[PDB]
């Protein structure tokens, strides 16, 4: 049986996750993004003004292309990415994808020609909502969850400190007590599940359901919860050069919990604290708005308060205090 | 931050 461990590492505030990944004999450092299912690098049909800065995928090296098959994708951001595929070997901590379908990028928006903090993304969402064309292909858990140990990754995030995706595998000492799971409605690809209720600081409200994505910096919610949330933390303001809610660095904030399956998951106000706003002397809070969607996204600054397990079985998420 |  395989199983393996990836180190992760967080970008500056912790606003991204990278880890290696090893494809055709090349090391790559990309995003794992649990919100989408496409694995697409940076690669040499980029113009090279635009692979500076990044180790690139050369697929003409060891990759076998899909005749005409094609991929694109738009995010949550407002960024997107498009190109052409092929095959190849895909090593995530040891484990390997002999076949994996990469997406070797050909047109990159701007975010990403200003991110150099990644070469692309590795998505773990359900392979229902992978983009290629005509005929989508599999995430690289899926095509290796038959031969690990047990089908399911883990995860732990933690703020300016490496980190771990578990695959295979649920390692007990990286968190505390015994995990708690929650059935998963994957109906629209993601590992979307529901919370019965929340208590931010001193109010507590009714459930709602969010997806858990590796991939989202911040704990995006409803701008009923936001408000609600903030109208508790002495003169926080938005501050649109921030991005949202801002406050005084010092300010004390209130926690933020939700209830799962009985289990009461607590993200502390300390991890609330993004970090500066980059503009002025304020910081930025972890929670903001989800512009209206209908869903929340427990994005990093809850993840960093769990170790999360991804299981292909039911499916379902296994929630539990890091240690 | 990003929105995946
Ligand atoms: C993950 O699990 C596999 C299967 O038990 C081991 O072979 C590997 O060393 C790691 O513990």
């Amino acid at each position: 049986a395989a199983s393996g461990v990836a180190t992760n590492t967080p970008t500056a505030n912790d606003e991204e996750y990278i880890t290696p990944v090893t494809i055709g004999g090349t090391t790559l450092n990309l995003n794992f993004d649990t919100g989408s299912a496409d694995l697409w690098v940076f690669s040499t049909e980029l113009p090279a003004s635009q692979q500076s800065g990044h180790s690139v995928y050369n697929p003409s090296a060891t990759g076998k292309e899909l005749s005409g098959y094609t991929w694109s994708i738009s995010y949550g951001d407002g960024s997107s990415a498009s190109g052409n595929v092929f095959t190849d070997s895909v090593t995530v901590g040891g484990v390997t994808a002999h076949g994996q379908a990469v997406q070797a990028a050909q047109q990159i928006s701007a975010q990403f020609q200003q991110d150099t903090n990644n070469d692309g993304l590795l998505g773990l969402a359900f392979s229902s909502i992978n983009t290629v064309q005509p005929q989508s292909q599999t995430t690289f858990f899926d095509t290796v969850k038959s031969s690990l140990a047990q089908p399911l990754f883990a995860v732990a995030l933690k703020h300016q400190q490496p980190g771990v995706y578990d695959f295979g595998f649920i390692d007990s000492s990286k968190y505390t007590g015994s995990l708690t799971y929650t059935g998963v409605d994957n109906s629209q690809g993601f590992w979307s599940f529901n919370v019965d209720s929340y208590t931010a600081g001193s109010q507590s409200g009714d459930g709602f359901s969010g997806i858990a994505d590796t991939g989202t910096t911040l704990l995006l919610l409803d701008d009923s919860v936001v408000s609600q949330y903030y109208s508790q933390v002495s003169g926080a303001q938005q501050d649109s050069n921030a991005g949202g809610y801002v406050f005084d660095c010092s300010t004390n904030l209130p926690d933020f919990s939700v209830s799962i399956s009985g289990y009461t998951a607590t993200v502390p106000g300390s991890l609330i604290n993004y970090g500066p706003s980059g503009d002025g002397s304020t910081c930025l809070g972890g929670i903001q708005s989800n512009s209206g969607i209908g869903f929340s996204i427990f994005g990093d600054i809850f993840l960093k308060s769990q170790y999360v397990v991804f299981d292909s079985d039911g499916p379902q998420l296994g929630f539990a205090p890091q240690a | 931050x990003v929105v995946x």
